[PDB]
């Protein structure tokens, strides 16, 4: 499987933590 | 990491510096002066002269001084 793809106001970015691979 | 990059007393130089929907925007002006000492108390209107998509929560700034 592939686990490199990620997740965590209007178009802010941002580089227990919130880091979430979907499998 | 340059993931965004960009290029391009006798006068005040003026500067607006603002942020809103992921856009960063800088207005500017520069002028000739008498008041050597401070502010003048006439009038002037500053133009915009860039602006950032650069999408950053901005809550602190500071200032860059040369040195020789
Ligand atoms: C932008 O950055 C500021 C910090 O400089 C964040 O503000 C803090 O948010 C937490 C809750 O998430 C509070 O407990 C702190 O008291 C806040 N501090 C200040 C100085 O306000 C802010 O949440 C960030 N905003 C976004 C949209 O990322
Ligand atoms: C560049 O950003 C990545 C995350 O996208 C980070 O892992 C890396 O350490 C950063 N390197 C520099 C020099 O900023």
């Amino acid at each position: 499987g592939n686990y490199n793809y990620l997740y965590r106001k209007p178009f802010e970015r941002d580089i227990y933590f919130p880091l979430q691979s979907y499998g | 990491n340059c993931t965004f990059e960009y290029v391009s007393f006798k006068n005040l130089r003026e500067f607006v510096f603002k942020n809103i929907d992921g856009y960063f925007k800088i207005y500017s002006k520069h002028t000739p002066i008498n008041l050597v000492r401070d502010l003048p108390q006439g009038f002037s209107a500053l133009e915009p002269l860039v602006d950032l998509p650069i999408g950053i929560n901005i809550t602190r700034f500071q200032t860059l001084l040369a040195l020789h």
